[PDB]
RNA sequence: GGACUUUUACUUUGAAAAAAUUAGAGUGUUCAAAGCAGGCGUAUUGCUCGAAUAUAUUAGCAUGGAAUAAUAGAAUAGGACG
RNA sequence: GGAUAGUGGCCUACCAUGGUUUCAACGGGUAACGGGGAAUAAGGGUUCGAUUCCGGAGAGGGAGCCUGAGAAACGGCUACCACAUCCAAGGAAGGCAGCAGGCGCGCAAAUUACCCAAUCCUAAUUCAGGGAGGUAGUGACAAUAAAUAACGAUACAGGGCCCAUUCGGGUCUUGUAAUUGGAAUGAGUACAAUGUAAAUACCUUAACGAGGAACAAUUGGAGGGCAAGUCUGGUGCCAGCAGCCGCGGUAAUUCCAGCUCCAAUAGCGUAUAUUAAAGUUGUUGCAGUUAAAAAGCUCGUAGUUGAACUUUGGGCCCGGUUGGCCG
């Protein structure tokens, strides 16, 4: 079998200059998952129909529920 | 948006479709050389002829052309090094001549059985594309391999396999365990 | 040197000519005017499909003396209507009227085939399934 | 000529053509084995030589 | 640097010239279509071959040719050089 | 002069009468984006290029324009034309020839999946973003390699061949065998590790996986061109065949079938087109008395073409490149 391998000068220097999946791979990194892309993406979309923080809109929906 | 993964064809055919000579020769070239199509024949035939091609358009040049040269020495040397060319008949001359039967007699499938290892050509076949035999350490499955001349020393078995050690296999061990079963404990 | 100028600046005249007598050629003529879109049941493409209207039982020429099995059919894609034989023995017992069958040439350009007069094409499939595969039994021609 | 013709008759001979369903034979070598059979059967033991050759002869 | 030069076609060599594509050299993708790799040791702290060449015509530039084939000239000499 | 970033009838004003054309203008046609190219192999050609690179053009049709270094931008705005969505009838919105996916059209073409890990691009910028781009799915488009079996024994038969006065079978194998024999292998299944962003396959590799019920090759053809029956049964100018010549009307070498056989083979048939064959477009290279074709005749412009003759002959040098006989 035949490959490439990589041996740093520290760990430091290798939790710096290396790819995180490896780290992953190896026993160094936690695979922080997320919000799948198109999830993520539709959160963004959703997010550019308001300006400002959006309190003031909530509570202004909040006012709907009378009139 | 990519580059274009090049290719071509290996195989020309026949104009005529049912010449009963040459239906005749190919043949008797298949069945004694141990090939299941004439395509195989064909795609010899075929590289064969650009060879050739390539050797009348050099003739026509001028004697010492650079080109002439450079480059009919160069395919001269490859038509050497694997076992096709003789070294007495070395001059381009040769490969105007030439025929399908000599790169034919020079396929691993050809050479594993020539000398010894198979009995027939379609042991040979049979043998090399069940994972049997090897060049270097390097296993080779393939009937048509072309044995490159210098490493007709080394056309021995595999590192595994039976013939040549490692283990008998599933059928012989099967065997055993049907002895060890019955006629032991 | 009969007709032909030989001269060496009568490049001009000599394709001029060359296209001139290009058009006696039937299949240059054919395909520079357009004939291929313009005539022609099918629009210059290689098959058609189209409705059945009825089932013909076509005397052959002579010196044969049989009947063809055919149909008319009126093209989808163009609304032309055309006459297509039905091969093999049986098979005009596979279509049925108003039935949508694919046409394809008789390997003529034009010109009907043997003694089957004024059919220049024939049915390859119906209903969805190959007329071939239903005269062995391989397929079964689809609901209705 | 006559086009409305009779279409009673279409698939008549086919029809009425006794079944004879095909019968279980040795199975045929699949591959190089079937050029090699072919090989030892034209190039290799030699059936006849009736005048010439005969690829395929019936009674004689 | 100053002063003037009859115009052409043809042919040669050259420059200017993307790649991929083609023709084609090298390298055993196990073979092969391909890819432009790879090959070697001290395989515990490197060593190293490459990644060629060819065609790329018509027109424009540049250069050598002086056959072939055109073109212009001194007859109301309003000619040639000084 | 104006206008432009600037040259210019680009526009205006004044003024003139010019500009192109049988060496084919102008107009029409194109199922016409242009090129690198592609298919076809004696050569000369013929045919094709919407399509991975380059250039141009467009974003339903047209115009107009803001911003800006750069747009006449459309995943920007404005108006009109066509289309069309939501409504509380007061109004408000959309522009897939991006990625998918849907309808329609048809002879004709795949997933509403995963990722920024590579290749690269942009931003205030090492991080953020990228349906660019990569990943897999579906995919007999085209392309490569090439499993479906290999080897003994044995039952009579042989051709070999020494001997033949004559049984014969005898050990060199030809193999046709309706009992056999143990060997062999991946197709698939599946620890593991590898692969990968994460996966899936592949290259690896434990346990598995071949005897005919199989892990079982197909597509056409067997009158000729054209490789392969003058077999049996069926039909009887019917049904059907047949690219073409032709077969079929009671012994069908072409139909419907069984047998046997051929050809190509994980592929084979077909329909359309195109190239070769085609010296049937003929520059190379056709043909025109009678087969297709010399205009009834002469003039004659454009066009093609057009006799001969002008420094030939002798002498000397210089230095190259092969090759010979020697080395």
């Amino acid at each position: 079998s035949v490959g490439f391998g990589l041996v740093y000068n520290s760990v430091a220097e290798a939790k710096k200059f290396e790819p995180t999946y490896r780290l992953v791979r190896y026993g160094l990194a936690e695979k922080v998952e997320k919000a799948s892309r198109q999830q993520r993406k539709q959160k963004k979309n959703r997010d550019k129909k308001i300006f400002g923080t959006g309190k003031r809109l909530a509570k202004k929906v909040a006012r709907r529920n009378a009139d | 948006p990519r580059a274009p993964r090049t290719y071509s064809k290996t195989y020309s055919t026949p104009k005529r479709p049912y010449e009963s000579s040459r239906l005749d020769a190919e043949l008797k070239l298949a069945g004694e050389f141990g090939l299941k199509n004439k395509k195989e024949i064909y795609r010899i035939s075929f590289q064969l002829s650009k060879i050739r091609r390539a050797a009348r358009d050099l003739l026509t040049r001028d004697e010492k052309d650079p080109k002439r040269l450079f480059e009919g020495n160069a395919l001269i040397r490859r038509l050497v090094r694997v076992g096709v060319l003789s070294e007495d008949k070395k001059k381009l001359d040769y490969v105007l001549a030439l025929k399908v039967e000599d790169f034919l007699e020079r396929r691993l499938q050809t050479q594993v059985y020539k000398l010894g290892l198979a009995k027939s050509v379609h042991h040979a076949r049979v043998l090399i594309t069940q994972r049997h035999i090897a060049v270097g350490k390097q296993i080779v499955n393939i009937p048509s391999f072309m044995v490159r001349l210098d490493s007709e020393k080394h056309i021995d078995f595999a590192p595994t396999s039976p013939f040549g050690g490692a283990r008998p296999g599933r059928v012989a061990r099967r065997n055993a365990a049907r002895k060890a079963e019955a006629s032991g404990e | 040197g009969k007709g032909k100028p030989r001269g060496l600046n009568s490049a001009r005249k000599l394709r001029v000519h060359r296209r001139n007598n290009r058009w006696a050629e039937n299949n240059y003529k054919k395909r520079l005017l357009g004939t291929a879109f313009k005539s022609s049941p099918f629009g210059g493409s290689s098959h058609a499909k189209g409705i059945v209207l009825e089932k013909l039982g076509i005397e052959s020429k002579q010196p044969n003396s049989a009947i063809r099995k055919c149909v008319r059919v009126q093209l989808i894609k163009n609304g032309k209507k055309v006459t297509a034989f039905v091969p093999n023995d049986g098979c005009l017992n596979f279509v049925d009227e108003n039935d949508e069958v694919l046409l394809a040439g008789f390997g003529r350009k034009g010109k009907a085939k043997g003694d089957i007069p004024g059919v220049r094409f024939k049915v390859v499939k119906v209903s969805g399934v190959s007329l071939l595969a239903l005269w062995k039994e391989k397929k079964e021609k689809p609901r209705s | 000529a006559k086009v409305h013709g009779s279409l009673a008759r279409a698939g008549k001979v086919k029809s009425q053509t006794p079944k004879v369903e095909k019968t279980e034979k040795p199975k045929k070598p699949k591959g190089r084995a079937y050029k090699r059979l072919l090989y030892t059967r034209r190039f290799v033991n030699v059936t006849l030589v009736n005048g010439k050759r005969r690829m395929n002869p019936g009674p004689s």
